[PDB]
């Protein structure tokens, strides 16, 4: 009585004949590299855990069980539950609604729900999308752990953010090759990104201020 | 490990501070470098027939 095995098996075997595209016109089963897939699929997490899982259960299962960011580690190669959830996403290709609530007001609570979402977006979605979606949060300062040879290392939400949005791979998954921030702007598309803090001049007047007076 | 957000606001604020004023300097680099190629480019469009002839035997017989 397990549709769920069959589902699965007709996702990873084969996909685009019947798969619905990612909103960059990509097949969901090929966003990842087939080596990844297998060593996901084979993975015990995948199996103990994404099993027959939902949308809902995707949240659950990432406060449950992701503690870093990562792709795949060690010499067994074993894939970070962050990326087979990722991979997960990618299986039952969420629509707006569930995406706008993971990355906000999960993101808010949850800030590697937050993660995970802007990884699935910075995979799944036009490049000026992507670009307007995770600039806001470079103002993210949550601290993460980036699985790294041996333990974690220490990394944060905004420059997790900045390497999805300026590094060709992440997580041990290529990432769709975008247009740059600059050529979009070229092609007035994006306006210049607006800095938080404001422009670099901005900045320099407060210092010089800050300086000036007592402090 | 594990992370614990909040335990020094300040310092992390500050933190923050440093490594998006990094961002910022690094979108000036790539302004002012745009900048540089525009002027490259004019600069070769305002050169004579007879310079940028020079101009281009000179780069390919260094390049030689």
């Amino acid at each position: 009585p397990d549709t769920h095995r069959a589902d699965e098996r007709r996702f990873l075997d084969e996909r685009g004949s019947s798969g619905p595209l990612a909103p960059n016109g990509l097949n969901p089963a090929t966003i990842m590299e087939k080596a990844v897939r297998e060593r996901i699929v084979e993975s015990y997490f995948w199996k103990e855990q994404c099993f027959g899982v939902n949308e809902a259960d995707i949240v659950d299962r990432v406060v449950e069980h992701v503690r870093f960011v990562g792709g795949v580690t060690g010499v067994t190669q074993k894939p970070s539950p962050f990326l087979c959830l990722a991979f997960k996403l990618l299986q039952l290709a969420p629509g707006d609604d569930i995406l706008k609530e993971y990355l906000y007001f999960g993101g808010e609570k949850f800030k590697y729900l937050r993660a995970l979402a802007a990884f699935y977006i910075r995979l799944t979605r036009p490049d000026k999308e992507v670009y307007t979606l995770l600039e806001p949060f470079l103002e993210d300062r949550r601290k993460l752990r980036r699985k790294g040879k041996n333990g974690t290392s220490l990394t944060y939400m905004d420059e997790f953010i900045d390497d999805l949005l300026t590094k060709d791979r992440v997580c041990s998954t290529s990432l769709w090759k975008m247009r740059r921030r600059d050529i979009l702007e070229d092609l007035d598309l994006l306006e210049p990104r607006v800095s938080p803090l404001g422009s670099l001049e901005d900045i320099l007047e407060e210092e010089e201020q800050a300086a000036k007076n007592e402090d | 490990m594990g992370t614990t957000d909040d335990v020094d606001p300040e310092a992390e604020y500050a933190a923050w501070k440093l490594r998006e004023l990094r961002r910022l300097r690094r979108e000036r680099d790539a302004i002012e470098a745009r900048e540089r190629e525009l002027a490259e480019l004019e600069r070769r469009r305002n050169l004579t027939e007879e310079e940028r002839r020079a101009e281009d035997e000179a780069h390919l017989a260094k390049q030689k």
